RNA sequence: UCUUUUAUCGAGAGGU
């Protein structure tokens, strides 16, 4: 599904379309980020319920996120090269 | 889960270690600080309720909510039924039988007068309507943040309080 | 719906932040250490608490659940490590900023050169956005050959009055001249990352903020290296070859070998030391840190492998047409996609297309059950998954898929309210239809399906003007929605008649074309 | 073991000429032993999963080191059909 | 955007690489097609 | 905060192709799992058919909020903005 | 010699240091060492004793052995480690020598050890780490892991419950203190698939088949003829038996 | 172009950026505000004061 | 601590409940949500102020799923304890290793450390309490203690007091 | 009642 494409379904419009074919029909992955930090590594397990984030000590203030799996390789490498991207769920300014 | 109303507070280049609380010392956490706001940003003061204005005005609520629930139409016990689940039927009935043997006051019309008494921080305010207290020492003991305040009258308080506390 | 119940409220990401990583918070997000270089246990399968397999950090294997969180291969994340170091080294993509820096600032006292004092420096401290503000800062400090232990009665801005040297590049290396004082002679000492450690470990918030960086995000001395993380081997992941041999991502040999010379320069400057053997050493460190993160640097040979290929740097999987922002992110691989050979059809109508009946065999389309048509899915489930019309997956609410393939006794199905059947593609859906390559907005129509039989699609000759196609030998794809709201956007906004008219030149495109047009006349 | 019927092998793990093959037929049985009950892993040798013919001839002989070394040879039969190119 | 970005980028791909014309006379020089329309997105500080 | 009262609203009043068939595709996913249909369901089964049918007679519940460009908003009812 | 113009001066200062002789000479019986070679290699020994000359070293050892089971070594293929089992040899395939003191194969094991000579070079005295596996070898709430949530004595393990209170015990304070309950964290499917079949209704009729899949009354039969597989009720099939082409009674 | 110099130049300046365009919200799988996307739809209440009152929400 | 928060609470409604009284059924989730619970950002919520008038306000249909998001604006009369908190209680428990001390929505408990030398707990006595002379601890008694510690496991809170002071004790 | 495996790097020959 080349970048042309891409941009022939930018010229229609069709937003949804789009946002289906690069996420449900290929590499959907789930992510739970912090809050304060802004880093995907958060430590969380389910089934006891319980999450934790030792850099901020942080067991209140947790979100979680669909994002591709690309995107998390992504940014696991760049902080593998100590280039710090951070994610936050609100604006300010 | 359930939020309120404060955000922000984010963090900096530093940590703030004035943060424990200590009632001792009117340390409250960065949640029942001085200035709150409201469900619309407008600013508000805190309100701390003491004995008397909370033991009326939870049967002011709750009875509103009773006549409410029945379209229109008085105890502890049975006023805690209108509400939901059994966490505030056993919760709300030992708050009413609590805050219902300590009542230094049963009236809103004396709750009128000691509400013109107490009008000053606003946990110290709610406390001096809370604490029935004897003479000067034990309102600094049970409360040492009237200290460095510098403004007593207090002598006179406690006649107000204690002349027109109702019998129990 | 594929994912396991969490309790975390669900957002999206609003604001992107960038920013250099410190030392001390790579201690902090780290859950485990690494000393070790080799590899295995002691030929006892697992790993070795402390080489660069630790359960501590990804588990990839059928039964290890990650050790650290717990869940299993389909869940973990990945966990990050630290290495430590004996020695800071350099950031081989920062080079010509700290040599800039070097030039800007005192080398004794750490302290900005010129201040607000002067016109320009004084216009220069107000700039908005931080690049063209350290231009008009490095625009200026590039000449102010002496931290002024006064201001321009004596007012002392706190300098220390020292002469300034002069920096220099030479493949990985700075060097200091300082010509003395009316010429003396000159020295040309090797500025060490510890020196320059020390000396941008003293600059003040205030021109932390001049220099255009930032206080809390951008702090000079966090450039040179310090410690090192270890990712997850989610990202290094290990090739079995023949089955009963199994090789290792270029990483995991260059973090080895890294970790190697890191026990080298330990031993050296703790006993016996030649001097020249020391720096040497080091030096050497500094050539595996350079070549972990970037293989065509300029000046210096390219670390080989050991079988004598160039190193897959990190610098590498990324940039090219073939790495991540091309190849996984800008255009990845989609599914329920069709390519196949096209072939003329004059008895259709203008957006229908000829569908063989193996890709709608192949094919499928999830469908709510409800009130108005349980009778057909009955008869569709009845059907089977080897005969048209017919169903295949059947779909429960919590995630469950029963396949009517290996199920053999399928007539005991009844469907509740809620569930999904991925049908067959049948009459009337509308298909997206592409070729490449596709250049103006035409070259993407949807289509109503027909079932055919034989092997080829159908087009009505009408649409081979806004494709450039001809039935010569090409091949064209087709691509199939799956939910409601997309199948509407593509019968309200990608349909054939919409697209009659280009807005390219105000004229029509579609036409009449070769025997009906002769015919015609 | 892979998913394919192992039915067509004769002993040895050569199948005979004259048997028809499918999709995924498996034609040459091979093991390789475990490195130190339930000691062996396969690593067979399927028919490629579009093709559709009968067996026509197979070869047994050894290599150069000194074991052995197997061919198999299938064939088909191709008729045009809406799709073929055909050119001047 | 896209759609000038397209409407512009789709009549190229089909014109002159080399024009030529006027190639007979040396006296005369112009640059067409291609070339000229790549001198002109880049802002070229000389052109032909 | 932000809003523009019901008097100084002066975005076009024509329902857009974008804005059709975002409402026609959301309607649709809610007549599919099982809600009230408020039309006289006749002889058509398809969801699509029968939010096109509803919009034609104009009775689709839904609220149009146009954001303008710097950070303010219009709010609009499904069944006055005119549909041509 | 690299041809680059690459000497170097060195320093009077530094002309002593560059002939300098030489204290790792260690090795010690009773002490243990790391093996470098053989199957054996990796594995973790006791030094035992020495040779007079001073080179090799008798080393006692964790047996891996098979006792003969499939003779008529490498490290790659070694056998797991396991003491030996002198009456496991006696029964399989063996020389007493002395009280626990057995030759097996050649081999000397003493208690179920090896004694094996080693050149010392052959074995690694300095910075070996022991393995997780070479530690491991050289009232209901009552014993669970707790944790003080506002106690002062961090974990410990409930030795005693009662109704207001917990008896814990503390790890590091090794003292057992009681504590609040509630105080206290606690932490094939057919026998016809695959036989040949003759199909005697239906279009297909006379043609020769294999039963591919057989789910239930409708069976998919390969054909033989042309390169298809059909679906075909299984009444219209003959199977091949012991006589004949017998009807879906096989 | 130029990526990972880019994402140096933008690291070490801590440049917030804050996701408008479309490639942002397309390369992190969002909704990108195009077309169908620049508006919300709301439920509605007003006219769900028109149903009949037996579809209510128990 | 006694106050008045206001709190706003995120009601996600499923398309299906889009009935006739959607506001009604908003106060029913609501308060089967909110009523009681503990949050160690604000205790224990007690009551919320006027329960029958909440501004709901629309909701945002949730582009790919059709669900609803509704903002709640309500205001309650919460607690929440704090570390050198004095406050009163009611006890409900006696033990050998310190005493339960109901403060309304929650038990502190009082170990023995933290109780002068003179109260002795008395088995023998019916009912047991902390006995001395002059002083009497049994269940039911009004006590005065104060807040010095505070444990959130998330869930519920726990706290510790003690009154080895002046001023606390029996009353 | 499911499920069910296709290395890797590189080079070349091709089709629109
Ligand atoms: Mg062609
Ligand atoms: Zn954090
Ligand atoms: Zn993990
Ligand atoms: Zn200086």
């Amino acid at each position: 599904f080349g970048e042309m494409e891409r941009d022939c379904m930018i010229a229609h419009g069709a937003a949804g379309f789009l946002k289906e074919r690069l996420m449900e029909a290929s590499d959907a992955f789930r992510v739970h980020v912090c809050g304060i930090c802004g880093l995907m590594s958060v430590i969380a397990n389910l089934k006891k319920n319980q999450f934790e984030c030792r850099s901020c000590k942080n067991k209140t203030n947790i979100y979680q996120l669909h994002i591709p799996y690309a995107a998390k390789l992504l940014f696991q490498e760049l902080m593998a090269m100590n280039i710090a991207p951070r994610l936050y769920t609100e604006r300010s300014g | 889960v359930s939020t309120s109303t404060v955000g922000a507070r984010r963090r900096r280049a530093k940590q703030q270690v004035d943060d424990e609380e200590n009632a001792t010392l009117l340390r409250l956490g960065p949640e029942f600080a001085l200035k709150q706001y409201d469900h619309d940003g407008n600013e508000h003061d805190l309100i701390a309720l003491s004995l008397s204005e909370s033991r009326l005005l939870i049967r002011e609520a709750l009875k509103a909510r009773s006549r409410a629930r029945n379209g229109g139409v008085i105890d502890d016990d049975e006023l805690a039924k209108v509400t939901s689940g059994a966490v505030a039927n056993g919760v709300v009935k030992k708050t009413l039988d609590y805050l219902n043997t300590f009542a230094r006051f049963k009236d809103e019309e004396t709750c009128t007068a000691v509400d013109q008494l107490l009008h000053l921080h606003p946990f110290e305010i709610a406390q001096l309507s809370s604490l029935g207290c004897e003479d000067v020492d034990e309102a600094i003991t049970l409360i040492p943040s009237l200290a460095a305040k510098k403004e007593v009258n207090l002598q006179r308080i406690l006649d107000e309080l204690n002349r027109l506390e109702d019998p129990y | 719906s594929q994912f396991p119940y969490s309790s975390a409220p669900l957002r999206s990401v609003k604001e992107v932040q960038f920013g250099l990583l410190s030392p001390e918070e790579i201690r902090a997000i780290s859950v485990v250490k690494i000393e070790y270089p080799e590899i295995m246990d002691e030929s006892r399968q697992r790993p070795r608490e402390g080489g660069l397999n630790d359960p501590k950090l990804g588990s990839i294997d059928r039964n290890f659940k990650c050790q650290t969180c717990g869940e299993g291969m389909a869940e973990c994340p990945g966990h990050f490590g630290h290495m430590e170091l004996a020695k800071p080294v350099f950031h081989i993509g920062f080079i010509p900023k700290i040599k800039k820096v070097c030039e800007c600032i005192c080398m004794n006292c750490g302290k900005l050169l010129l201040d607000e004092t002067n016109p320009t420096m004084a216009q220069a401290i107000r700039i908005r956005d931080p690049k063209k503000r350290f231009n008009a800062v490095w625009q200026l400090c590039k000449t102010k050959m002496v931290c002024e232990a006064d201001a321009p009665k004596v007012v002392s801005r706190g300098g220390c009055g020292n002469t300034q040297p002069v920096v220099r590049k030479d493949g990985m290396k700075l060097w200091g001249t300082w010509k003395k004082s009316r010429d003396a002679q000159p020295e040309r000492k090797l500025l060490t990352p510890g020196e320059i450690l020390n000396v941008f470990k003293h600059i003040s918030p205030e021109d932390c903020f001049r220099l255009g960086f930032n206080e809390d995000y951008a702090r000079p001395e966090w450039m040179i290296i310090t410690v090192l993380p270890v990712p997850p081997p989610q990202v290094r992941p290990s090739i079995a070859m023949d089955e009963t041999t199994q090789g290792q991502d270029d990483l995991t040999h260059k973090l080895s070998d890294i970790l190697k010379a890191n026990i080298n320069v330990q031993k050296l400057e703790m006993d016996g030391s030649p001097q020249h053997i020391i720096n040497e050493v080091e030096q050497l460190l500094q050539f595996h840190v350079a070549t972990y993160m970037d293989n065509d640097i300029a000046g210096q040979p390219q670390a080989l492998q050991k079988s004598g290929r160039p190193v897959k740097a990190i610098r590498a999987r990324l940039k090219g047409k073939e790495g991540r922002l091309r190849g996984n992110l800008m255009g990845k691989r989609v599914d329920f996609s069709a390519r196949t050979v096209i072939s003329g059809d004059p008895n259709l109508e203008l957006d229908q297309v000829g569908v063989p009946i193996s890709i709608a065999k192949t094919l499928s389309y999830p469908e709510t059950v409800t009130q108005y048509n349980i009778h057909r899915l009955t008869e569709y489930v009845r059907n089977g998954p080897n005969e048209h019309p017919g169903a295949k997956y059947v779909i429960r609410d919590n995630g469950d898929r029963i396949d009517l393939r290996y199920h053999k006794r399928a007539g005991d199905i009844v469907l509740q309210y809620g569930w999904k059947v991925e049908r067959h593609l049948m009459d009337d859906d509308p298909v997206l239809f592409n070729r490449q390559p596709s250049l103006h907005k035409m070259s993407m129509m949807a289509h109503r399906v027909k079932v055919m039989p034989y092997s080829t699609f159908r087009l009505n000759l009408s649409v081979t003007s806004p494709y450039n196609a001809d039935f010569d030998g090409d091949e064209m794809n087709l691509h199939v929605p799956q939910s409601e709201e997309t199948r509407a956007e593509l019968s309200q906004l990608c349909a054939v008649p919409l697209q009659i008219v280009s807005p390219q030149s105000n004229k029509p495109v579609m036409g009449i074309v070769q025997d009906t047009l002769c015919g015609v006349r | 073991l892979k998913h394919g019927t192992y039915e067509k092998l004769d002993e040895d793990g050569l199948i005979a000429p004259g048997v028809r093959v499918s999709g995924d037929d498996i034609i040459i049985g091979k093991t390789t032993p475990i490195p130190p009950y339930h000691t062996k892993r396969d690593a067979s040798t399927p028919l490629r999963s579009t093709e559709n013919g009968i067996v026509d001839q197979v070869l047994l002989t050894t290599n150069q080191e000194g074991l052995k070394f197997v061919k198999v040879r299938m064939r088909t039969t191709k008729v045009p059909q809406i799709g073929d190119k055909f050119a001047s | 955007g896209v759609i000038a970005a397209q409407s512009i980028g789709e009549p190229a791909t089909q014109m002159t690489l080399n024009t030529f014309h006027y190639a007979g006379v040396s006296s005369k020089n112009v640059t067409l097609g291609v070339p000229r329309l790549k001198e002109i997105l880049n802002v070229a500080k000389n052109i032909k | 905060e932000l809003a523009i009262l019901k008097e100084e609203r002066t975005t076009t009043p024509y329902l857009t192709k974008y804005e059709r068939a975002r409402i026609l595709g959301t309607r649709a996913l809610q007549i599919s799992m099982n809600a009230p249909v408020l039309v006289d369901i006749e002889g058509e089964t398809d969801p699509l058919q029968i939010a096109m049918k509803e919009l034609s007679q104009r009775k689709i519940p839904l609220v149009i909020r146009r954001y303008l460009p710097d950070g303010s908003y219009e709010d609009w009812g499904c069944d006055e903005l005119i549909v041509d | 010699v690299f041809s680059n113009n690459s000497k170097f001066l060195v320093g009077i200062v530094e002309y002593k240091d560059l002939l300098r002789p030489v204290s790792d000479v260690k090795l010690t019986r009773g002490s243990y060492v790391r093996v470098k070679n053989g199957k054996f290699k990796g594995d973790l020994a006791q030094v035992d004793e020495v040779l007079e000359n001073g080179l090799e070293a008798r080393l006692k050892l964790v047996p891996r052995l098979d006792y003969g089971k499939d003779l008529s070594y490498t490290s790659k293929f070694r056998p797991a480690q396991r003491l030996f089992s002198e009456a496991e040899a006696r029964v399989h395939e063996i020389r007493r020598d002395r009280d626990g003191f057995v030759t097996y194969g050649g081999e000397e094991y003493y208690e179920g050890f090896l004694y094996k000579t080693f050149r010392l070079q052959n074995l690694i005295v300095n910075s070996i780490n022991p393995t997780l596996n070479e530690l491991s070898l050289f009232e209901v709430k009552v014993g669970d892991t707790v944790r003080e949530f506002t106690g002062e004595r961090r974990q410990g393990t409930i030795l005693h419950v009662y109704r207001n209170f917990l008896f814990l015990r503390s790890r590091e304070i090794v003292e057992n203190q009681g504590v609040f309950v509630t105080s206290s964290n606690r932490v094939g499917r057919d026998p016809t698939l695959n036989k040949t079949v003759k199909i005697r209704q239906g279009g297909y009729k006379g043609k020769i088949g294999i039963v591919k899949e057989a789910n239930g009354d409708r069976f998919r039969v390969e054909l033989h003829n042309p390169n298809k597989t059909i679906p075909i009720p299984c009444s219209f099939l003959l199977i091949e038996s012991t006589h004949g082409w017998v009807p879906y009674e096989d | 172009e130029e990526t990972v110099e880019i994402l140096f130049e933008a690291g070490a300046a801590a440049e917030l950026d804050d996701c408008r365009g479309v490639s942002e919200n397309v390369m992190l799988g969002q909704l990108a505000p195009m077309g169908t996307g620049a508006f919300d739809v709301m439920i509605d209440e007003k006219l769900l004061t028109s149903l009949p009152a037996d579809y209510a929400p128990t | 601590m006694f106050f008045l928060k206001d709190l706003s609470l995120i009601l996600t409604l499923h398309p299906s409940y889009f009935g006739p009284q959607m506001n009604q059924y908003l106060r029913e989730k609501l308060l089967t949500d909110v009523e009681g619970t503990c949050t160690g950002q604000f205790g224990y919520i007690v009551t919320v102020l006027d329960g029958m008038n909440i501004d709901v306000g629309k909701g945002r249909i949730i582009p790919g799923s059709g669900s609803a998001e509704f903002e709640v604006k309500y205001r309650a009369v919460v607690w929440k304890p704090f570390k050198g908190e004095v406050v009163d209680a009611i006890v409900s428990n006696v033990s050998p290793i310190g005493f339960f001390a109901d403060v309304g929505p929650l038990n502190v408990f009082v170990s023995t450390r933290l109780i002068p030398d003179n109260l002795v707990y008395n088995p023998s006595n019916s009912p047991p309490a902390y006995m001395s002379n002059d002083e009497l601890i049994t269940k039911g008694s009004k006590v005065r203690l104060k807040v010095v510690g505070t444990r959130t496991d998330v869930n519920e809170i726990y706290a510790i007091g003690s009154i080895k002071e002046d001023f606390l004790g029996a009353i």
